[PDB]
DNA sequence: CGATATCAGAATCCCGGTGCCGAGGCCGCTCAATTGGTCGTAGACAGCTCTAGCACCGCTTAAACGCACGTACGCGCTGTCCCCCGCGTTTTAACCGCCAAGGGGATTACTCCCTAGTCTCCAGGCA
DNA sequence: TGCCTGGAGACTAGGGAGTAATCCCCTTGGCGGTTAAAACGCGGGGGACAGCGCGTACGTGCGTTTAAGCGGTGCTAGAGCTGTCTACGACCAATTGAGCGGCCTCGGCACCGGGATTCTGATATCGAT
């Protein structure tokens, strides 16, 4: 059904039952691209003590870099550095290791994604991919945008000065839609010294379930938007008639 | 009184490189004493090994000798 | 051919025989406490440097500075015993995160 | 709409990770002017007009650091007493005397 | 003076292809001096306590079963006792 | 195929004879 | 009659405090000495007063350990002395 | 095998002196393993200053030589 | 013919002091005032140690110095306690000190 | 044969500080350790002190930054006192 | 029935009588501390050479500061359950006493071989 | 580039280290009695321990503000160390009284003894429910 295929088709600007009338990406794409970076000192040597195993593998043979593997635990990736090489499996952002997902409409919200196949708990999803914004063309691409009638915005703040766009492009991971009682959080996960954020179950995902985090959401426009989940105890409204940034 | 040049942020790095997790807003003047000790111990020793020696510039021999004075012998500087 | 050739060492019996005549460790000095003295600290730096550049090695690294000096002092139970008293200058310590800390 | 963000890092995350970054590393933690300042402060109180070699301050600081975390591993032995995690000075106070300072 | 000439020349035959920073001699200069006071500063009493006048290598001998771990002990005290075999032929 | 800065290096440089 | 929990341990801390003598059994620690020193040399001989310098500085050892194990369990908020805090107190003396 | 002579009552007057109010019935075996480890390491340097001299008799001095060398200098025997 | 000891107005022996600083092998010469300065020292210090053993001796009761007093003096006294920290008295036993959480 | 003791010096110290008390034989074999062991603490820092500054002979100076290296608090200004009294005295 | 108290009775500390052993004074003489003189040199002193240390300046920027705020932690309390304390009886070996063997540490005379001190050759290494 | 200092080669005087003999201090082993301590059992009090719920203070994060390092220019105190030469300490003989050893003597202490106060751990009047 999505049908990824260079050619675009016929669609009314939504995406939603052919993802290819605008552009699509598979990764994080940047702009303003830094030549002052983490990666060449710090994270350079903070591998993991997990002895390789040299012999036991495929068979009888324990994943490398499992839930003991420290890197995992503090939310980073191992480099290409690690001691287990090709067999470690704390390098999944890396490896493009993806999950069984389709995007479906359920609500005049919009769009969403359901799990394919039965999912446990602390599964990884999907990376956040979408366009990495500098402090100027932030708040030019907010307030330019707004009067291009655009009904979804996805702008993510991952640092100080590094905000995520997947207005233009953005992978699969755009239409996890908010919830309440969610099954995924968005997770911040460091690989090879760059910042990236990350989709992981919560909890047992049965298979042909939605899929939805919580959308930790604040309003920066003068507009106001409504959320129509409504699950148990849903607020619908952004951040109240709050004024941060 | 320059022992507040001894910063909360710097102090709790070197907690940090102790293997320390998570730490108490008390901890910083209790620190900043036992430095404060423990370099006026070191010093005071270091001083004397230099009007020993009639100089008044106190060496990194100075030092190394009123560390190993307080047991503490120090690699590096000798 | 020198005493460090007799004895089959690198080190300076000759230097080691002056400072323990000069350094007041006793009235006279014995001819084989020098060499005896040599060897043994001649051995220890063996042992030292086989350890820290193991542990350069291990770090896929070529020069020994002063880290792999501390990383292999730590690492051994009889030599972390002999220097435990000593500060080593850009030493650092090993990580040994305590287990209750992890999550 | 607006803006959204990644979930704040879980307490203890950055503790562990700034654990690692600082024991991993080897440098001097301490800001080298204002810990050579205070070298020469307490200087002042046993001989007038000091003056001080470059290299006797970097020892200094290395043994100063070695002795603080010296201090703080054997501190954080005993807030891992007590069936706790956060350093105190009662933690302090003790590693010391028991050490017999 | 320094040992570090030495220690150089010891750390090829264990590595033969690393090198060692001037810091890192620095310390094994360090260390080398401090053993060798620790060993001598023994011997000297070793032999005052006994009311000797000489530093054998009896005395270094003992000083180093003192000074030294158990296995570490055996190594230097094998390594003394055939550097001054050597040396007596 | 991928290495650190040489800062690290360059700070502690290598010991020499002369 | 009966004395209430820890009287007596109290009184004997202040009989114990105040007194000076050895509390080790003089013969049983002996056999211990010339049963560990076998092992560094066969048959050694011991001057009495080896055996009693080894004993005066046994319990010193013990006796300021037992004092700072003592801070290790009052530090825990406890009252009882326990294995981990004599092997705290040994890890901070550095043993 | 004689450290089992050193008695649970030895042990809890040397815990009384050191002012223990109240002892884990553990506390005991490690008492033990403590004190012999302590003794091993003091005995291994006394005989070894015995084995200098060639003695076969271990003098007040040598233990006293031992303690002095671990830092326990000992008081009331030379 | 007034001994060292004599001309210094000391009661400890400069001649011996003299002795053990040629013969215990400090350095290779040793000046004529480093014995008489080492001698005060050495009586200034056993002065000090008797003056509170004395005292502890009357606070016990006693007529004589045993090693009790001596120890009382030495851990008691904040300046002899950190100059003999390490020290271990035979016979001498220990403070009385009893943890303020452990009396009821 | 004949062996050193500083009990006859004790004694006399002990006789000037507090003429109306005596001292057991266990108690001048501490007082004799003490002695002995402070004399070669100090004379080991003398000793430390001409190695470090290449000198031969070890001085009333030596001594008196020994003492005071060794010594804490105000003890070290007593000591450093009675060593320059002495030290006066025997100078005339 | 409650909150804040009265007497038993095991421990303790006192004032006095006892004897025993070791602190203290004594006496001799070893042996080492002193005196007096001579001598070679350690280091006090005067003087010069310059390398390190101190000082002020300015930019840069990563660090520290101040404050937001959410939720994990340290804390106080409740309960229970278990093991430690206090005590009484039973078990045995630590300690005291006198004793004897003989090992082996301390001592001595004499030997000798080892090291210090000297003087001469020469080769590894500073810019 | 030369050459110089450090290190080794040979011999030397004399005194420290070592053997062989011996004495005789004091350690090891022995036995048996006395009586104190250790062992062994038990009840049940207080404490270790877990669980739970709570209030805040701690980290994680952000935006703003400073001063910590680079790096540079410039002064010059005082570290380093080279020569002079003289007050000093090493050494030796001749000399004598300090203080170690071995000897008593007697009073300071440890101890036994019976009573006075201490303390601890119950039992009981004004209270109140």
């Amino acid at each position: 059904d999505d049908f990824r295929d260079p050619q675009r088709w016929k669609e009314c600007a939504k995406q939603g039952k052919m993802p290819c009338y605008f552009d699509l990406i598979e990764e994080n794409v940047y702009l303003t691209e830094r030549k002052k970076n983490k990666s060449h000192r710090d994270i350079k040597r903070m591998q993991c003590e997990c002895t390789p195993l040299s012999k036991d593998e495929r068979a009888q043979g324990e994943i490398a870099c499992g839930e003991d593997c420290l890197n995992r635990l503090l939310m980073i990736e191992c480099s290409s550095r690690c001691p287990n090489g090709d067999y470690c499996s704390n390098r999944r952002f890396q490896r493009k290791q993806h999950a069984d997902v389709e995007v479906i409409l359920t609500e005049k919200k919009g769009w969403g994604l359901r799990a394919a196949k039965d999912l446990p708990s602390n599964t990884f999803v999907l990376e956040y991919c979408g366009e990495v914004l500098d402090h100027k063309e932030f708040k030019a691409r907010v307030k330019e945008y707004a009067r291009n009638k655009n009904i979804h915005y996805y702008f993510m703040a991952l640092k100080n000065d590094e905000i995520i766009d997947a207005t233009q492009k953005g992978n699969c991971s755009r239409f996890m839609n908010h919830s309440c009682e969610p099954n995924c959080e968005t997770q911040k996960w460091t690989v090879n010294g760059q910042l990236r954020v990350g989709f992981f179950t919560t909890k047992l995902v049965p298979s042909g379930s939605e899929l939805t985090f919580d959308y930790q959401f604040q309003r920066y426009g003068k507009e106001a938007q409504k959320c129509f989940c409504g699950s148990a105890n849903c607020r619908g409204y952004l951040g109240g008639e709050n004024r941060v940034s | 009184d320059n022992i507040q040049g001894i910063t909360k942020p710097a102090i709790r790095r070197l907690a940090r490189r102790g293997g320390v997790k998570r730490i108490s807003g008390l901890i910083y003047e209790e620190t900043r004493g036992v430095l404060k000790v423990f370099l006026e111990n070191v010093i005071r020793d270091a001083v004397t090994y230099t009007e020993h020696a009639k100089r008044k510039t106190v060496t990194a021999m100075d030092v190394v000798y009123a560390l190993k004075r307080q047991g503490r012998t120090l690699y590096g500087f000798g | 051919k020198t005493r460090s050739s007799r004895a089959g060492l690198q080190f300076p019996v000759g230097r080691v025989h002056r400072l323990l005549r000069k350094g007041n460790y006793s009235e006279r000095v014995g001819a084989g406490a020098p060499v005896y003295l040599a060897a043994v600290l001649e051995y220890l730096t063996a042992e030292i440097l086989e350890l820290a550049g193991n542990a350069a090695r291990d770090n896929k690294k070529t020069r020994i500075i002063p880290r792999h000096l501390q990383l292999a002092i730590r690492n051994d139970e009889e030599l972390n015993k002999l220097l435990g008293r000593v500060t080593i200058a850009q030493g650092g310590v090993l990580p040994n995160i305590q287990a209750v800390l992890l999550p | 709409g607006g803006v959204m963000k990644p979930h704040r890092y879980r307490p203890g995350t950055v503790a562990l990770r700034e654990i690692r970054r600082y024991q991993k590393s080897t440098e001097l933690l301490i800001r080298k002017l204002p810990f050579q300042r205070l070298v020469r402060e307490i200087a002042q109180d046993f001989k007038t007009d000091l003056r001080f070699q470059s290299s006797a301050v970097m020892a200094l600081q290395e043994a100063s650091e070695a002795y603080l975390v010296g201090l703080f591993e054997d501190t954080n032995l005993a807030a891992i007493h007590a069936k706790r995690v956060t350093i105190m000075p009662k933690d302090i106070q003790l590693a010391r005397r028991i050490r017999g300072e | 003076e320094s040992y570090s000439v030495y220690v150089y020349k010891v750390l090829k035959q264990v590595h033969p292809d690393t090198g060692i920073s001037s810091k890192a001699m620095g310390i094994m200069n360090s260390f080398v001096n401090d053993i060798f006071e620790r060993i001598a500063g023994e011997a000297s009493r070793l032999a005052h306590y006994n009311k000797r006048s000489t530093i054998t290598s009896r005395e270094i001998q003992t000083a180093v079963r003192l000074l030294l771990p158990g296995e570490l002990a055996k190594h230097a005290v094998s390594e003394g006792t055939k550097a001054v075999t050597k040396y007596t032929s | 195929a991928e290495e650190g800065d040489s800062e690290s290096e360059i700070e502690d440089e290598t010991f020499n004879p002369s």
